[PDB]
């Protein structure tokens, strides 16, 4: 007896579907039923309905109904779930569970974004300012899509003081943020850069943290 | 639909004590409850099924709930392994629902922010666009107010504010504030400010610059 | 099917 396994992430457009796969192996897939639950910050956890394999009986929530299809693969061992009309309120994390034991996950992502490169601004403490016994820098890369995006202080030698944030979505495309603290008696003579790999437009910027009056 | 309560909503626990989550359902669900425990960029693994059975291979440590309509997950002392959300579920009858999740932390002693404040970069101001970034750095605990006053004046729309999860070296945690403006809307106004409240330091933690020259 | 767990089954 044993476990099961998730399709791949989707980067889907709004308006469109999509079918998940919850792949089933090391037991008998007819005679236990897969359940499909839906996983987001601002409602959290939420079941979206069940199907039996075996039987072909499927038990649907009344929030998904309109929106959800379970269907299921006897040969394959593949229990199916659809999403139609995709809207931004569809972006999740989707888990198919056998109550017992779940998949690990298939990001949905639905967005009507183009693929855009980030905009990597240094970002220089104030140059007419105030001192202390510590220096935070930092770097902003505003406006990508889609994610990731692995940004390196001094390409990863660079990295005790290091904090990179969670990338926020604002205007349809992405933020992200990072602060490096280095000692007081470092900054200006050992330079450091901020490193920004975007995958997807294939760019690697590397902006130059520079004092200004 | 059954309305699961669980409470609290977060937890400041320290390894080795005594830890009680609670799971409450508008109906009786006949001890058709399941505990399960969310690691951060995991997917759940169930603990406790039908109120109170272990699953196989969960440690002993891991105890549960009641029956009629309350039920509760007793850690019997906490371990690092065990910081994750919790969750409980019913599957009395459809829909399933959940409660809303318990998050649990390691405790420390009060820490107060490391605020930094940065005016936009030139080269972002010569496309048009302003950004007046913030970091409040290595604080604890995770309450706190982060509010924005352009020239005296307090503005929170166009505001992002990203969060750390409490880091797993120091158990501090710290965010990034973002104020954004046009470069027409940056240049009306002369004084920026970030301000913190934050437990430990009564009055708020400020640091500014001027865009003559502070 | 998860005899053992009890509660609602969509049979």
């Amino acid at each position: 007896q044993d476990q099961l396994q998730q399709s791949g992430a989707e980067l889907v457009r709004p308006g469109a579907s999509v079918k998940l796969s919850c792949k089933a192996l090391g037991y008998i897939f007819t005679d236990y039923e897969i359940h499909w639950v839906k996983q987001t910050p601002v409602h959290g956890l939420e079941w979206i309905g069940g199907i039996h394999p075996g039987s072909s009986g499927t038990a649907y929530n009344q929030k998904f109904k309109g929106k959800a299809t379970l269907t299921a693969d006897k040969s394959s061992t593949t229990a199916f779930m659809e999403l139609s009309s995709l809207t931004s309120e569809d972006s999740a994390v989707y888990y198919c569970t056998r109550k017992d034991y779940w998949g690990q996950g298939t990001l949905v992502t639905v967005s009507a974004a183009k693929t855009t490169a980030p905009s990597v601004y240094p970002l220089v403490p104030v140059c007419g300012g105030t001192t202390g016994s510590s220096v935070t820098l930092g770097c902003l890369v505003k406006g990508y899509f889609p994610e990731p995006v692995t940004l390196t202080w001094n390409s990863g030698s660079l990295s005790s003081g290091v904090h990179t944030f969670p990338a926020l979505l604002q205007s349809g495309l992405y933020t992200l943020s990072s602060s490096v603290t280095v000692t007081s008696n470092t900054w200006p003579s050992q330079t450091i850069t901020c490193n920004v790999a975007h995958p997807a437009s294939s760019t690697k910027v590397d902006k130059k943290i520079e004092p200004r009056v | 639909d059954i309305k699961m309560t669980q409470s609290p909503s977060s937890m400041y626990t320290s390894l080795g004590e005594r830890v009680t989550i609670t799971c409450k359902a508008s109906q009786d669900i006949n001890s058709f409850l399941t505990w399960f425990l969310q690691k951060p960029g995991k997917s759940p693994k169930t603990l406790i099924y039908r109120a109170n059975r272990l699953m196989i291979g969960v440690p002993s440590r891991f105890s549960g709930s009641g029956s009629g309509q309350t039920y509760s997950l007793t850690i019997s002392s906490l371990e690092y392994e065990d910081m994750g959300i919790y969750y409980c579920l019913q599957y009395d009858d459809f829909p399933l629902t959940f409660g809303a999740g318990t998050k649990l932390d390691l405790k420390r002693a009060d820490a107060a922010p490391t605020v930094s404040i940065f005016p936009p970069s030139s080269e972002q101001l010569t496309s048009g666009g302003a950004s007046v970034v913030c970091f409040l750095n290595n604080f604890y605990p995770k309450e706190i107010n982060v509010k924005w006053k352009i020239d005296g004046s307090e503005r929170q729309n166009g505001v992002l504010d990203s969060w750390t999860e409490q880091d797993s070296k120091d158990s501090t945690y710290s965010m990034s504030s973002t104020l954004t403006l046009t470069k027409d809307e940056y240049e009306r106004h002369n004084s920026y400010t970030c301000e913190a409240t934050h437990k430990t330091s009564t009055s708020p933690i400020v640091k500014s610059f001027n865009r003559n020259e502070c | 099917g998860l005899y053992e767990w009890g509660g609602a089954r969509i049979t």
